[PDB]
């Protein structure tokens, strides 16, 4: 059942092994130099099908011919539609996120910065501090 | 390529694990601690001093000798907040919608 | 003296120590006698950092 | 009274045997540090 | 059924393997200079080994040598009846009992601080949910 | 001692002895009483066997400790030397300290004796080991001093040591008390079960 | 009717899945997890900047709980791991500031 | 009112927690598929191991009734073992969920007697394997305690290493097998103890003169050793 | 800490709420609220700890064990909590 990484294992592994993948981003496409455009602020005017389908499927489940997976799916879609407006309200109201919204920076400054010198993990205190010695 | 690790090489496997897409801080693995004796020892010491159970429970505090905190949470604060906002707005960064912030953070942290 | 000779009389790292066959030496110890005691006829020394 | 009709010491908690000692030219259960040639 | 066993494997000599024994080997015999050396030492009053003295100075605790029919065959035996000490309280442990199943501090500590913390987190989340339910019920 | 196994029929009885008429009220009640009796006997057996096994094991442990000449927080050993007893009582109840009458070499020897004794007594899992070792290390550091000048420096560690010490003592006391209470409750329950079984045997019926 | 509990358990499952996919070399699965890691919770989003500035006993409680759940130190260079850690810590901070934690076995 | 709506994102978004779940629920997000862990490695009972034992490869006998189907270690593993983490390695020598030889005692005195005779310990019978994180936490706590005990000790790291090897070999559930691995570090610690003692208390011996044939060949270098 | 105590605490809460009113309850009935929640929490912990510890073990082991297969590891805990709530608060 396993899909071998090296179908020609005795030969492929030697001169063309597989490297450790990189998951932060694709790394094969260009790097955007601009942030994403601010999506339109949402509202409850877009929960039509979500609400009505959730109602229908909940009724059909109370009957007993619907199931639970459909109920979960519909409820989660509707809840996402509501969380959209909740998060929009939070972002636009709370002040700590205004800087994050109007945050901008370039790869050149990223490479020129020098904060990477201080990314060293600390050291756990001594166990004698528990006894206060 | 990835060959079996016998049972005799497990102690070295624990503090020098193989490379993965999500690696831990190998230089900090010897610093990960979580004391199961914290509260028992605290209570024992206080009761030996002469306090009561209620006084001991009021004076008790959580352990500070735990795994250290990531310095990124203090150095890359603004970039992390911006990335989290992007994720909250763009459904977790599906189809590469927070690549901007993620790549800025990656560059800042790695420097080639 | 061995540590200074290794690091060229310059500032060495912190908590650096010497071991032979897994056995740590004191800094105020003669290398010859310490080897005679711990690693007899196996003088392979290792410099490591002792934070612990 | 029948509680004291039969206490020398106790049975051993653990035991060690000869077959538990490792042996082998290649067996890494005997290798700590390389022995010089 | 172990004594007086049969020959289980074959005995043989491979072709042209050497033997290293001459034809007078059976008349040859061994010899050690140790007996003569001991006689000579005793006669000339040469330095004796300390094994001739039963008391042992090679440690702090008292040891006495037990000899097996000769000064060359001895074993040191300790004289002290050593007193042992335990900085431990009695009746504070019942290992046969599984303690992770009983409710109490000893139970949580036979379990761990991680499980206790997880239980406390679940407790807090459940309290949040129940507080929401209480609000929506009493507001009616 | 045991009884011999009960006798068995020589000719095979398969079902010839089975009842040809349903039971009656009295027989049903007698069966219920028999079940109650067997449950009571099971409980009594559990109590008795647990008590017996624990008593035997603990007496064996005591004899083993007495045979190997052990001494604990409760100093109840008569084969101890007076010096060893003084040292152990200082580690358990008093304050370990070197006297000014001694020479520096003898002070070093005394501290080494304290350290050896305490390290053989307390293992790495023991809570008081670190405070004790810290206090003795402070003593080693402050050998070439007087007790008056050494107190100010070693008090901060002796406090923690004494705290752990008193904690262990309180643990031992509480363990004794709780074990006594639990034991007495169990024994009373067993006695009550025995009397209940007695009355049920006086009421039982059959032959 | 139990959103806090549900999302807590879900986030834990997703952390476990991310770790397993990393061990098995599965970028697709681990990115699926990261995307499904409940980033649209207004409460946690609002508590994030509060945790980033908290200090003292509350911070120590939250860090104790986070070490109980995820004691392994993440790589200081992996922003995805850093962000998931921050999100879990913010969730715990919200739960704590609503109803504080009681981490000691001794309590009454 | 449905139960657990927001609690199964793994199900809503087809996120598998492991290749087994992926293969089961047919999510197909693991590029390399799944090689199932067979049942003889998922569960089983403790077995005798030594060839110098007559009941080798046979289940261990206990006072209680036990399923005698044994856990089989992975003796012929595949060349590619993509996950070389402790999680996937431990399954080749122990079952993660523990062995299937745990008792359910009908009474308390049976438990007491088994323990008294050395045939039962809950630490050994009612337990799972230790995860790498737990092992590391225990090792680091022990190392801190040892360092606090004595920093200027030479056998410190040797003691730490025997502790580490016991924890890694799961001595809680396989004490004999783990001691078989850690007795070497114990022996090294013993040697280091003697060495430290002889360096502290000056203990030396009169060395004899150099032998006439110390060098096998005149042209050979006589490397000096302390 | 017991079911009886928790039920009595919730009755005290409800009667004090009826006394205060729908406008000042949240301000006048905080201590009783906290006591009731803590008692219900102790009950929930006592009656659902096994399932919580099982979920914790499954999470530690990445849901690789036998008992961690499927969704029972989570549904059991959620069902225990729902039962405790339905037994206490109404
Ligand atoms: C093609 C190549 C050409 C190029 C050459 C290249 C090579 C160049 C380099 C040289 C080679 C080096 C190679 C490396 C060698 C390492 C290996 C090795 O050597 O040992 C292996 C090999 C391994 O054996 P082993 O099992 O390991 O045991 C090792 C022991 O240490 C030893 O074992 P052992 O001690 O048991 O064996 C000794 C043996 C033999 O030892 C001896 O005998 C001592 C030697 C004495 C020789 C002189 C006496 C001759 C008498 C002749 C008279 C006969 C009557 C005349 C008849 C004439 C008509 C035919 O003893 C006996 O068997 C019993 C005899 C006991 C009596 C001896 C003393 C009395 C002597 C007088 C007789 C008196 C009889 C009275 C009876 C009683 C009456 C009352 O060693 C031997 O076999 C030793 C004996 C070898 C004999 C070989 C037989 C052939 C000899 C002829 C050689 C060629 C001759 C050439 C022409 C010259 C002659 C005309
Ligand atoms: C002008 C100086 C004298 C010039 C002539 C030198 C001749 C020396 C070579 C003779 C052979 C020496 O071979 C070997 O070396 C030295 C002595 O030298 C001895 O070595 C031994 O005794 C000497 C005492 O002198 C010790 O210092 C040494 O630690 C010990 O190993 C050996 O017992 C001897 O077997
Ligand atoms: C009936 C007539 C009897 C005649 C008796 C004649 C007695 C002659 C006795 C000479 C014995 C000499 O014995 C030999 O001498 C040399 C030096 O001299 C010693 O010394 C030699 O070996 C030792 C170490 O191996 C070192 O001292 C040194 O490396 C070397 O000089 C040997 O250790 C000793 O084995």
């Amino acid at each position: 059942v396993r899909n071998q990484r090296y179908p020609a294992s005795p030969v492929q592994e030697i001169f063309l092994p597989e490297p450790v993948p990189f998951v932060q981003f694709d790394q094969t496409a260009p790097s955007p130099n601009s942030p994403p455009a601010p999506l339109p602020s949402p509202s409850l005017s877009q929960c039509e099908e979500q609400k009505d389908r959730y109602r229908d499927i909940s009724s059909m489940f109370h009957r007993g011919v619907a199931g639970a997976e459909q109920v979960r799916e519909a409820y989660n879609s509707m809840a996402k539609c509501f969380r959209r407006v909740s998060v929009a309200e939070v972002l636009e109201s709370d002040p700590a996120f205004r800087q994050a919204r109007n945050f901008t920076m370039d790869l050149k400054q990223a490479e020129d910065d020098q904060r990477y010198k201080q990314l060293q993990y600390g050291r756990v205190p001594s166990i004698l501090t528990k006894y206060h010695l | 390529a990835a060959s079996t690790i016998p049972i005799s090489q497990w102690p070295s496997l624990l503090y020098a694990p193989p490379s993965s897409p999500a690696n831990p801080a190998v230089e900090a693995l010897p610093e990960m601690q979580f004391d199961d004796l914290h509260y028992p020892r605290q209570m024992l010491l206080c009761r030996g001093a002469g306090y009561s159970l209620e006084q001991c429970n009021r004076m008790a505090q959580p352990d500070a000798r735990v795994t250290p905190e990531n310095p990124a949470e203090k150095l890359l604060k603004e970039e992390a907040v911006a990335a989290i906002a992007c994720l909250s707005q763009r459904e977790g960064g599906k189809d590469e919608q927070c690549r901007y912030y993620i790549e800025r953070m990656y560059k800042l942290a790695n420097k080639e | 003296q061995l540590k200074a000779q290794i690091y060229g009389g310059k500032a060495a790292p912190e908590n650096v120590k010497v071991a032979c066959r897994g056995r740590v030496f004191e800094d105020a110890d003669n290398v010859a006698m310490a080897v005679r005691a711990f690693c007899k006829r196996d003088p392979r020394l290792l410099l490591f950092q002792d934070n612990l | 009274s029948y509680l004291n009709h039969g206490q020398n010491g106790i049975p051993p908690s653990v035991t060690w045997n000869f077959n538990a000692m490792p042996y082998g030219k290649e067996n890494p259960d005997t290798k700590t540090f390389p022995i010089p040639d | 059924s172990m004594d007086h066993g049969m020959q289980y494997s074959s005995i043989y000599w491979e072709t042209s393997h050497r033997t290293y024994l001459p034809f007078w080997a059976s008349l040859t015999q061994k010899f050690s200079w140790k007996i003569m050396d001991d006689q000579i030492r005793s006669f000339l009053r040469l330095p004796k080994p300390v094994t001739t003295e039963p008391f042992v100075f090679s440690s702090g605790s008292p040891y006495i040598r037990r000899y097996f029919g000769d000064a060359d065959i001895s074993v040191p035996v300790p004289l002290h009846a050593p007193a042992h000490f335990a900085f431990v309280p009695t009746g504070t442990v019942s290992p046969w009992e599984e303690t992770g199943m009983e409710t109490g501090p000893q139970g949580a500590a036979a379990r761990g601080a991680a499980a206790t913390a997880f239980r406390a987190v679940l407790e807090s989340a459940w309290k949040c949910d129940i507080d929401e339910q209480i609000k929506e019920k009493l507001h009616s | 001692t045991a009884l011999p196994p009960p006798p068995s029929a020589n000719v095979a009885v398969s079902f010839t002895a089975a009842p040809a008429e349903p039971l009656s009220r009295g027989e049903v009640k007698a069966a219920s009483l028999k079940l109650e009796l067997q449950n009571i006997e099971r409980e009594l057996k559990d109590w008795w066997m647990s008590r017996k096994i624990l008593r035997d094991r603990n007496i064996g442990l005591f004899n083993l400790l007495q045979h190997h000449n052990f001494a604990g927080l409760s100093v109840n050993n008569a084969k101890l030397s007076d010096s060893q007893r003084v040292m152990w009582t200082d580690l358990v109840q008093g304050k370990p300290d070197v006297e000014d009458k001694l020479s520096v070499d003898a002070r070093e020897m005394k501290v080494d004796m304290y350290e050896k004794l305490f390290k053989q007594a307390a293992d790495l899992e023991n809570p008081c080991r670190m405070p004790g070792v810290a206090y003795l290390r402070c003593l080693r550091d402050t050998l070439t001093e007087t007790q008056s000048a050494r107190r100010s420096s070693c008090l901060n560690a002796f406090s923690s040591f004494d705290a752990c010490r008193t904690g262990l003592l309180k643990q031992q006391s509480a363990a004794v008390e709780n074990s006594l209470v639990r034991q007495n409750m169990a024994d009373v329950r067993a006695k009550a079960l025995f009397e209940r079984r007695a009355v049920l045997l006086d009421l039982v019926e059959g032959k | 009717s139990s959103p806090h509990m549900d999302r807590l358990l879900g986030d834990l499952k997703l952390l476990a899945a991310y770790d397993s996919a990393a061990g098995w070399q599965e970028p697709k699965a681990m990115e699926s997890a990261f995307q499904s890691l409940s980033w649209d919770d207004a409460d946690v989003l609002k508590a994030l900047p509060q945790y980033l500035n908290c200090r003292g006993e509350q911070k120590r409680r939250v860090d104790f709980a986070y070490a109980a759940l995820c004691p392994r130190p993440v790589d200081e260079k992996d922003p995805k791991q850093t962000l998931m850690s921050l999100w879990m810590k913010a969730r715990l901070f919200s739960y704590d500031q609503k109803h504080p934690f009681v981490l000691s076995p001794f309590a009454a | 009112s449905i139960l657990g709506a927001e609690a199964f994102p793994e199900l809503l978004s087809k996120v598998p927690l492991n290749p087994q779940m992926d293969e089961d629920k047919h999510f197909n997000k693991y590029k390399w598929g799944n090689e199932p862990i067979p049942v003889n490695r998922r569960t089983g009972s403790r077995m005798n191991s030594s060839i110098y034992d007559n009941r080798n490869h046979e289940a261990v006998r206990h006072p209680w009734s036990t399923d005698a189907r044994t856990f089989h270690p992975n003796d012929n593993p595949e060349a590619d073992r993509i996950n070389t983490q402790y999680s996937n390695m431990v399954s080749d020598s122990f079952p993660e969920g523990g062995f299937s030889d745990a008792p359910r005692f009908s009474s308390n005195w049976e438990r007491l007697l088994a323990y008294h005779h050395g045939l039962y310990s809950p630490e050994k019978f009612n337990s799972t394997t230790k995860t790498a994180d737990e092992i590391r936490l225990a090792v680091n706590d022990f190392a801190a305690k040892v360092h606090a005990d004595d920093p200027k000790n030479a056998c410190k790291y040797l003691m730490i290493e025997e502790f580490k090897c016991l924890q890694s070999a799961q001595a809680r559930i396989d004490p004999q097998g783990a001691a078989t691995k850690c007795v070497k570090w114990f022996n090294e610690w013993r040697q280091c103890a003697w060495d430290q003692e002889k360096m502290v208390k000056g203990y030396n011996y009169i060395e004899d003169r150099r032998a006439r044939k110390h060098k096998p060949y005149i042209g050979a270098p006589d490397l000096q050793y302390s | 800490m017991s079911v009886f105590e928790a039920r009595s605490s919730f009755l005290d809460l409800e009667q004090c709420a009826r006394a205060a009113g729908p406008q000042r309850w949240e301000a006048e009935c905080q201590g009783v609220r906290q006591r009731a929640l803590q008692a219900a929490a102790d009950v929930m912990s006592r009656e659902c700890g096994a399932y919580g510890d099982s979920f914790f073990q499954c999470y530690r082991h990445g849901f690789r064990l036998e008992a961690c297969q499927g969704e029972k590891a989570t549904m059991q805990l959620l069902r225990c909590q729902r039962m405790v709530a339905d037994r206490l608060v109404p």
